[PDB]
């Protein structure tokens, strides 16, 4: 007689990483959100699926493919909306992890951070292609926003938005391979994960207080099992409502239109959970400094673990630099708010002041708190 | 396989068959909740109610 | 003294197998009596709005 | 699992010289014809005659689905 | 232990009756949709072809085929026996109008 | 100018968070389309088959699909002609192509209202603003004929001629056909024709509340039971 | 300083999979197949994604799609040949694979056995709903056959025709639906593959003596190295001389037309391999008969492991089992013909003999050999 | 001719490219072969002996 | 709808509009579309030839 949960080859890796991998005893909700992530991507890929399976990625016949689904497809309105408002619910789980992961220390995993930055432009990618998807009005202009900012590049950015566009503006071929870029990037994201996964095993899980949590572990199951399964619950009980109730708040009304390329929005924005980096490069008045500005606003994140200049991981014996993270967080919401408005008077200064200030609290404010913490404690 | 013949097989087999029965009769009866079996559905008390 | 959960135990959630017989014919049971009660619910709240409350007025 | 602690091998000398210093096709017809010739006689009989009645049934197959689809001269009137 | 197993229980009953509805939905959703029920049912026809003659059409995704007979042929398919077919059935528990033939293309083989 | 006036919130009868819609108002509107909206603008994703099964009976909207005449073929010689629309039919198109409409209206291309409570800033209660806001035009507004002034339209210049008004058709239940009324029926039923999964979705809403209020005490006492033996633990250092 | 090859995780993983991997120093050609499979896996997933880049799934601009590839991509005539030639290549690979597990006794790795037979079918089914991708006459009447095969079901199989059919006959539905599956599978196939590397892995390779392979171990670096990028530079020549010289030869004329529904083609031949498994399927004269004769006749791989009654485990050594595989090879020749015949005089009953000697010789013939040769070699 | 062109418009391009691939391929497949002898002649020619005691 | 001289994107000219005009002046007859004919018949270009002089 063996044991065949860890004897069998595929049981035993699946029993050595997820059934009785060592977890930190005392980690809290917030722990949840990387299975509430790779959740939601299955939830995406099964929906997503679904609509693929109904849906034609042809410019004369996408809307009306989309109208199809919602109208004539059994359950393809719950389909659609299950999707939109899973593509909100998994960057509301996206900012709330890289939350974590700035808050309790979690960046000095830096080979786990840099998969996991990955990861985020990896879905950026995926979102922004599949809002072009449905070709509505604000679709295809932000398509040809986006295409432009990336065009502001000297010497390389025409070629690359032709090439890109394939052709010289959004159309029949940028639709189409859109939507298999939609279709396929995913799947190179569930394999990232498996990347991220690994290496975060390689190097175990943070605990809050960010202290050696190898004194007090606990078995994976049936303890994170079970925590995981409520915050899945409780995720579906927010996607489900924001499906049922309030469908079209976190959406668009200028997508329920047909694209139309002689008709300009009156005020066009992107989806919501771009609206931070469109603000700041809006906030910069120069269209390479604003594309950089967005690509280092980005990258600022694997940038991050060389910033680390505490003798504490977590910010939670950290009150000044906790101050100064909450602050941050403010300013995220404001660039996000600002990215709601359009390009008026006050939003030019206050824009522009959030972008600063959001750069200068990343890259200076946050390693000076750290030393005058340390000094504050004693420690030199 | 000859192997599995004689009578302590035979008991075991004998012990086990109520237990198979049991996991033979809920996946039964979870097939006919979840395809929505009408020609089983159809003699039960209650759930004729639903006409499904 | 043998209370309702007792009996409940010692009859039904003692064997998994009979275990998830209890599970799958409450599954059953409570999937009719659910809809019954959420659709009664439904109508009660939405009196006189729906085709199944005005179709009578243009039919037959 | 890895090199090691695979097998047991006691008293086995192995000889090997340098890619650089050896030729990479020593007597490449030479000695490669009749050890082809070799082979192909060893394991002739075990092919050959499976394809050539492979052969057979098609060449079988097509003569007289031709043949079938040949008028039959029965039929004069 | 009834009353963590009643807890546990129910817990597993609701988490079934959700998945069997999501699955349900799923299914459906993958099933036939309403254009397709809507145009598989009505048939437009019209009566603008002679005797003796074939109309193709679609009906339930398959070929109608719609066929205007003779005399001679409604004859003899009525006088034809059925004991020596692979299926004892007449043209007049077949069809039931002489002139006119309703039928599929889906040939019983392939 | 550049100012937008918001439309304010109307307390209709499907506002709440498990009302469903009126389902005659959706019948009363779908006639105020169809005798007047109907010239103008079009509904390409709505359908006669779409209209049976909550609004009319399958021999109401089999008799309403056939007062319509359809174009349709080819034919055996390969013709096209005209016949009798049919549940399968969609709406027809008042002009073949968006450029016949804007010759035939003013140069304004009249928007497809299948999307249009969707597609606007407040939905039914911008429809319902915009067709009861028609006003003449304050001191200074100088505007040129073929443009209407209307406060909630965006550039307070629309090119629609006020559509309805007191006694602009008949009701067949004998509802008063007031200005109002109209208005209201059918922004029920552009509402309806942007979001046909409404009362349906609200019951889906309605099971999924009552299913995890029961749910999420039940589960989280499972989470609380499996986690009782870490939450009472006692630890004890003892050295000697 | 540490050995980074043998430290960092993915390299430490790379390392213990296709670096130092103790393989047999005696495999033949026949063991590169794999590899071929795998890099062939590879070229379809470009080049369909290139060709879905280019594609749209409707049934009025399928085929229009198609000639744009063909005539107005850029070398799209190159990536769509590619693709198809490809897949003709993958099945060659595929049967040589398996070939060669059947001779050399390769099956006794059960679970690596199992794990091949659900690729087999999962690469079987890709290539279905690929060759009615192109919505072609042979495409369309194909997909109607085999759904209609799969319509001889009793009691349900009606249901499962118009469920998978998305309606009542093969239209936009089904080719729409048929493109998101043909799209979604290979990576389902990919995973698979590692699950069948992984298996694998577990316990060491197999060598054509069939012999205890341990006392002579060489790693697969560079020897196997090379060796498979000689194998995939001679697969790469074939099929190119494929694309580029005979585009054609192995595909279907009547593939070029427009999909009728109601012209019919004379001849219905699907491709060579499903030519195979459809001269077995109309050996036996019924609908359900046939059914279950075809996935009999593809479930016998997975049988095979129980009807293995020899002492020893390749047929290196087993010259009157050799024989009969040999017979059966040309029996899988034989039956890939008659598929590819009508079914008139004499074809009906060579491919019944065919069909009824190929399940004889896998069923009883062959472990009755092996037991006839353990007594003739004094072990029964 | 004409129907020929029509059918495969990519004709002289594909025979172009082939002559391509034949010539490069005719290039590297003895180059390849000699890498792989190369790299593979240590085992061709490994000796072995069994000294027992 | 109107007309007006084609230019290099054009395609070639229909000479009926749907398949059922094409019917009608074949008698009932449909003349394939020869821009797959070749990949399209077995022998290609040799069953053009041979059907032309045939
Ligand atoms: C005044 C307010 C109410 C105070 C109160 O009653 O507090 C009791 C109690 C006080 O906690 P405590 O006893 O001091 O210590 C915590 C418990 O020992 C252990 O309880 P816990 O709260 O640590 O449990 C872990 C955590 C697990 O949380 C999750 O799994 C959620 C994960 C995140 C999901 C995010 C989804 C996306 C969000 C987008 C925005 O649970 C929750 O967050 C509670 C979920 C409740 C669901 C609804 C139940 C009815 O608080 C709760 O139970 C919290 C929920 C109250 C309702
Ligand atoms: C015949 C005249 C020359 C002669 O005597 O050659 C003897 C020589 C064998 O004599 P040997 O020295 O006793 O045997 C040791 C091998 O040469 C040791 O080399 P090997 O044959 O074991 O090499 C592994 C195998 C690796 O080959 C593969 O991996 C091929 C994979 C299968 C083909 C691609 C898949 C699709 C198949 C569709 C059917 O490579 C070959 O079979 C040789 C490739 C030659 C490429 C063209 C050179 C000019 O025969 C060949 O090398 C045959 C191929 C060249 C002709
Ligand atoms: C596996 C296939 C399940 C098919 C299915 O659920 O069909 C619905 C039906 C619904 O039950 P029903 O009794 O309404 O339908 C039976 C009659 N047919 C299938 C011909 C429409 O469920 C089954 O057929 C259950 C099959 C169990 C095996
Ligand atoms: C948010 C609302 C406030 C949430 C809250 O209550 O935060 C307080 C909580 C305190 O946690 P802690 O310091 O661990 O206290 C230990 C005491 N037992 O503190 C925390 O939980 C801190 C972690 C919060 C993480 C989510 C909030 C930030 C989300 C946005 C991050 C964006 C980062 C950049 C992404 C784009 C680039
Ligand atoms: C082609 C002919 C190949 C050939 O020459 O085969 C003989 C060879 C003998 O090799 P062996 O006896 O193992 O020993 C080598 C020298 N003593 O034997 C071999 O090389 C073994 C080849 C095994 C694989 C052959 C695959 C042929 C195609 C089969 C397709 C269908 C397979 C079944 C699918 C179900
Ligand atoms: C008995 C033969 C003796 C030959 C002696 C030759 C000289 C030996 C001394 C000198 C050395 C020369 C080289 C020796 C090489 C190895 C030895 C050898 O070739 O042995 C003969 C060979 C193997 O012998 P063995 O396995 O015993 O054959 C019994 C058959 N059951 O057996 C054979 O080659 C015989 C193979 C016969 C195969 C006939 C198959 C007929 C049916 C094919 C049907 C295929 C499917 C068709 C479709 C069916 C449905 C329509
Ligand atoms: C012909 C005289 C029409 C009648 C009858 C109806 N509409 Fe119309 N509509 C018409 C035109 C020419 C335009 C374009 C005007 C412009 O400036 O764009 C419209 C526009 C609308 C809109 C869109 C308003 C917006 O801000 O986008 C709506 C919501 C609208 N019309 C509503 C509407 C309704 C509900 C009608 C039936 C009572 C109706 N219109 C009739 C032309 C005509
Ligand atoms: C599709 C995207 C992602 C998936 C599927 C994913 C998955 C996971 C999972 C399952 C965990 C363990 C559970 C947890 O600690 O919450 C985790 C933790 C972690 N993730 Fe992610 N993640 C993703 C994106 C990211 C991003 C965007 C970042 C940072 C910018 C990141 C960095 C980390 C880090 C550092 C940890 C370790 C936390 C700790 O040890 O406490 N990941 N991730
Ligand atoms: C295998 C995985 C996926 C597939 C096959 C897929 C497929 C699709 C399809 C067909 C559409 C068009 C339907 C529509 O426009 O509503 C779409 C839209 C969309 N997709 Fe995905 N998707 C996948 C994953 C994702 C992921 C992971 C995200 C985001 C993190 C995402 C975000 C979106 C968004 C925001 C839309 C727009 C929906 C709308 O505007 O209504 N998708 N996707
Ligand atoms: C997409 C399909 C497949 C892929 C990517 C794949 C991949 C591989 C690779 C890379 C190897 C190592 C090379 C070798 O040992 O020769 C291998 C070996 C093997 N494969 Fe597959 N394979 C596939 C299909 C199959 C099928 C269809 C079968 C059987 C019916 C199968 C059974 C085996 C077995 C038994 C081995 C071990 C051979 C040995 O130990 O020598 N595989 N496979
Ligand atoms: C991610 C992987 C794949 C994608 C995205 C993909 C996509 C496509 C697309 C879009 C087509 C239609 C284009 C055309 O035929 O003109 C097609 C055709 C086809 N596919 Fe794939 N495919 C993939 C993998 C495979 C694999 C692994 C196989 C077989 C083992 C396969 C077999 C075929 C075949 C036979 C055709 C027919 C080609 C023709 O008739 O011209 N595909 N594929
Ligand atoms: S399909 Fe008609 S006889 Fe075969």
């Amino acid at each position: 007689m063996t044991n065949m949960r860890k004897t069998h080859p595929l049981f035993k890796i699946i029993n050595h990483s997820f059934i009785d991998l060592p977890a930190p005893s005392n980690i809290s909700s917030w722990w949840n959100f990387g299975s509430l992530l790779g959740v939601c991507l299955m939830v995406q890929i099964i929906t997503g699926l679904f609509l693929a399976m109904h849906y034609t990625s042809d410019t004369m016949t996408a809307f009306s493919s989309v109208t199809h689904i919602c109208r004539d497809v059994n359950y393809g309105w719950l389909i659609r909306y299950m999707h939109a408002n899973g593509a909100s619910m998994f960057f509301i789980c996206l900012f709330l992890h890289v939350g974590r992961g700035l808050y309790y220390g979690s960046y000095t995993f830096m080979e786990t951070w840099n998969i996991g930055v990955l990861l985020l432009f990896a879905v950026m990618a995926t979102a922004f292609m599949g809002y072009v998807l449905p070709w509505g009005q604000m679709s295809f202009w932000g398509a040809t926003v986006i295409t432009n900012l990336l065009s502001a590049i000297p010497y390389i950015g025409t070629t690359l938005v032709e090439w890109i566009w394939g052709g010289f503006s959004v159309d029949k071929a940028t639709l189409t391979r859109f939507f298999a870029f939609h279709f396929i990037l995913p799947f190179i994201i569930a394999a990232l994960a498996i990347v991220h996964l690994l290496f975060l095993h390689e190097t175990g899980s943070n605990n809050p207080t960010g202290l050696n949590s190898d004194a007090d572990k606990i078995p994976f199951h049936p303890y994170y099992t079970i925590k995981d399964i409520l915050g899945i619950l409780i995720m579906f009980l927010i996607l489900m409502t924001l499906v049922l109730f309030f469908p079209d708040m976190l959406g668009d009304p200028d997508n329920y239109m047909p694209a139309n390329p002689l008709n300009t929005p009156p005020h066009i924005k992107p989806e919501w959970y771009f609206l931070f980096a469109y603000a700041i490069l809006r906030s910069i008045p120069n269209k390479l400094g604003g594309v950089l500005a967005l690509i280092l606003s980005i990258l600022i994140l694997a940038l991050m673990p060389f910033l680390h200049t505490s003798k504490q991981r977590s910010l939670m014996f950290r009150p000044i630099t906790q101050i100064l993270y909450w602050i941050l967080v403010a300013n995220l919401l404001i660039l996000t708010w600002i990215g709601g408005q359009p390009v008026e008077h006050p939003f030019i200064i206050i824009g522009q002041l959030a972008s600063i200030s959001y750069f200068s609290i990343i890259l200076i404010l946050m390693p000076i708190s750290g030393i005058i913490e340390d000094k504050m404690l004693k420690l030199y | 396989l000859s192997r599995f013949l004689g009578p302590r097989y035979r008991e075991l087999a004998r012990n086990w068959i109520p237990t198979a029965g049991m996991w033979g009769t809920v996946g039964a009866v979870g097939l006919v909740w979840a395809t929505d079996w009408r020609l089983i559905l159809d003699w039960v008390p209650y759930i004729n109610g639903k006409f499904k | 003294s043998p209370t309702i959960p007792s009996r409940l135990y010692s009859l039904l959630f003692r064997r998994t197998s009979t275990f998830a017989l209890t599970i799958a014919v409450g599954a059953l049971f409570f999937e009719r009596a659910f809809d019954q009660g959420a659709d009664a619910i439904y109508e009660h709240i939405n009196e006189g709005k729906l085709w199944k409350h005005i179709k009578h007025k243009y039919e037959n | 699992r890895e090199f090691g602690n695979l097998a047991r091998i006691r008293h086995v000398i192995s000889y090997s010289l340098s890619p650089f210093e050896q030729r990479a096709f020593p007597s490449y017809f030479s000695k490669g014809i009749p050890n082809v010739l070799r082979r192909t006689r060893e394991r002739i009989l075990r092919v050959a005659p499976p394809f050539v009645v492979v052969y057979l049934i098609y060449t079988w197959g097509n003569q007289e689905f031709e043949q079938s689809k040949r008028k039959n001269p029965a039929m004069y009137e | 232990k009834g009353f963590s197993y009643l807890v546990t229980a129910t817990t597993t009953v609701g988490v079934a009756y959700a998945a069997k509805n999501v699955v349900s939905q799923f299914v459906s959703s993958m099933s036939a949709s309403a254009d397709v029920l809507a145009m598989s049912k009505i048939e437009i026809k019209l009566s603008d072809i002679p005797e003796g003659k074939n109309m193709a059409f679609k009906w339930r995704g398959k070929p109608l085929f719609v066929r205007h007979r003779t005399k001679k042929e409604i004859d003899q398919e009525a006088a034809v026996e059925v004991s020596q077919l692979r299926d004892p059935q007449h043209d007049l528990d077949r069809v039931k109008k002489p002139e006119w033939v309703i039928l599929i293309g889906v040939c019983t083989h392939l | 100018s550049d100012l937008e006036l918001h439309p304010p919130s109307y307390p209709w009868s499907h506002r709440g968070l498990l009302s469903s819609l009126d389902h005659t108002s959706i019948r009363r509107g779908f006639q105020v389309y169809k005798q007047v909206c109907s010239s103008c603008h079009s509904m390409d994703y709505v359908a006669y088959r779409h209209l049976v099964g909550v609004c009319y009976t399958e021999e109401e909207a089999k008799a309403l699909a056939e007062e319509v005449e359809v174009q349709d073929g080819p034919n055996d010689d390969g013709e096209m002609f005209m016949r009798p629309g049919k549940l399968s039919d969609y709406f027809p198109k008042p002009y073949p192509n968006p450029e016949a409409a804007r010759a035939a209206n003013n140069g304004a291309l009249p928007p497809d209202l299948s999307y249009i409570v969707r597609a606007r800033h407040g939905g039914e209660d911008y429809v319902f603003s915009l067709l009861t806001g028609y006003c003449e035009p304050p001191t200074g507004v100088s505007l040129r004929e073929g443009l209407y002034f209307n406060p909630y339209f965006p550039g307070q210049a629309i090119g629609m001629a006020p559509p309805i008004y007191t006694e602009v058709l008949e009701y067949d239940d004998g509802t008063p056909a007031t200005m109002s009324q109209v208005a209201k029926d059918v922004a029920t039923f552009l509402r309806w024709a942007s979001e046909p999964e409404h009362d349906h979705r609200k019951r889906m809403g309605l099971k999924m509340l009552l299913m995890m209020g029961l749910l999420l005490p039940l589960t989280y006492a499972m989470k609380r039971h499996k986690w009782s033996v870490l939450k009472s633990r006692k630890l004890a250092y003892r050295p000697p």
